[PDB]
């Protein structure tokens, strides 16, 4: 249908430009405000900006001075350019579409920013053997997120990934259980993808009793 | 609130009538712009709320506030909920309101604990791991247990979060030594939730 979806870095450090990308399909690009919204872990929605095809631009008043939005009408993309980031700007990063009269009415799916400075890492993984229920420990990762998914997605039937916790360490690990039936603990095979697109890590691992 | 002000909660039962006010100024909707109304559930991105032929939600406004009401609350019906309106071109959100349906059933919750991999003592470490899902009201008290003694030091747990079933779930992680590990006959990872324990062992 109309599909919105975001790209840009997962990490940037304080004082530097986050800038991030959403590439539009399924609609028309020159009827609509293309939109920018934030959310700050644990806090309510912000107003960045729109444009319009043919340039026209508003954007939030407390974000004078540092928003650039950029159009590729032969791409359908659009961007957003944040300079000077401090902490504050930690936050999902949506894109939309404002139908200009009508409301913010597709919404992507939203990226997560972590401006820090401190450095990424990719998780190390490790198997949690076995209804039996099997999983994946992925273990001392910075920043958020990682996906993961089971037999390259076509395992998703009583799939529970849960919540990372965010370690004393600085470092956040989680764990991703799928409840399976006993039968198949030996016929069938168990891979866990895990893919932290923060360092550009992907591990397989398959898991065994 | 943020430009826009909301209640930061509210509450009702199955089937009651629920109001959410958007309060906004001369600026923004009692100069004649239209309020939006978006439903945030847990973990997605807002929806927009339409209102045409919609039988149980509708809206007011009256100066410079307007209203959502909910007729016939349905436990689905939980999310955040988030008013918008113009100020010039510029569009302000509120700041959010939690809807709560009450007299939801308590549920208990299922806990899975697993012993540190072969793989992880190979590296020198060992995390044992305690998953708690599918509980309501959302508190938990986790506690460790080495043998029969409580263990402290090394314990990682996080806070309950809302689940799309409206439960939540929550992580407890151990971290020990290998040796710590080899010395014990069991570790226990205790979850009690509205005062009934739920206790789940494992053994070198």
């Amino acid at each position: 249908a109309v599909q919105l979806e975001q790209s840009g870095p997962g990490l940037v450090r304080p004082s530097q430009t986050l800038s991030l990308t959403c590439t539009v399909s399924g609609t028309s690009f020159d009827d609509y405000y293309w939109t920018w919204v934030r959310q700050p872990p644990g806090r309510g929605l912000e107003w960045i900006g729109y444009v319009f095809y043919t340039g026209t631009t508003l954007l939030d008043p407390s974000l004078r001075g540092r928003v650039t939005m950029l159009v590729n009408t032969s791409k359908n993309q659009f961007s957003l350019r944040l300079s000077s980031v401090t902490a504050a700007d930690t936050a999902v990063y949506y894109c939309a579409r404002n139908l200009i009269a009508g409301g913010i009415d597709v919404w992507g799916q939203g990226s997560l920013v972590t401006v820090s400075s401190a450095s990424t890492k990719g998780p190390s993984v490790f198997p949690l053997a076995p209804t039996a229920a099997l999983g994946c420990l992925v273990k001392d990762y910075f920043p958020e997120p990682v996906t993961v998914s089971w037999n390259s997605g076509a395992l998703t039937s009583g799939v529970h990934t849960f919540p990372a916790v965010l370690q004393s360490s600085g470092l956040y690990s989680l764990s991703s259980v799928v409840t399976v039936p006993s039968s198949s603990l030996g016929t069938q095979t168990y891979i866990c993808n895990v893919n932290h697109k923060p360092s550009n890590t992907k591990v397989d691992k398959k898991v065994e009793p | 609130a943020s430009v826009l002000t909301q209640p930061p909660s509210v509450s009702g039962a199955p089937g009651q009538r629920v109001t959410i006010s958007c309060t906004g100024s001369s600026s923004n909707i009692g100069a004649g712009h239209n309020v939006k109304w978006y439903q945030q559930l847990p973990g997605t991105a807002p929806k927009l709320l339409i209102f045409h032929n919609n039988a149980r939600f509708s809206v007011s406004k009256s100066g410079t506030s307007a209203t959502l009401a909910i007729t016939g609350l349905q436990a689905e019906d939980e999310a955040d909920y988030y008013c918008q309106s113009y100020d010039r071109s510029l569009r302000v959100f509120g700041g959010g309101t939690k809807l709560t349906v009450l007299r939801q059933p308590k549920a208990a919750p299922s806990v899975t604990l697993f012993p540190p991999s072969s793989e992880e003592l190979q590296a020198n470490k060992a995390t044992l791991v305690c998953l708690i899902s599918d509980f309501y009201p959302g508190a938990v008290t986790v506690a460790w247990k080495a043998d029969s003694s409580p263990v402290k030091a090394g314990v990682e747990t996080t806070t309950p979060s809302k689940q799309s079933n409206n439960k939540y779930a929550a992580s407890s992680y151990l971290s020990l030594t290998p040796e710590q590990w080899k010395s014990h006959k069991s570790y226990s990872c205790q979850v009690t939730h509205e005062g009934s324990t739920v206790e789940k062992t494992v053994a070198p």
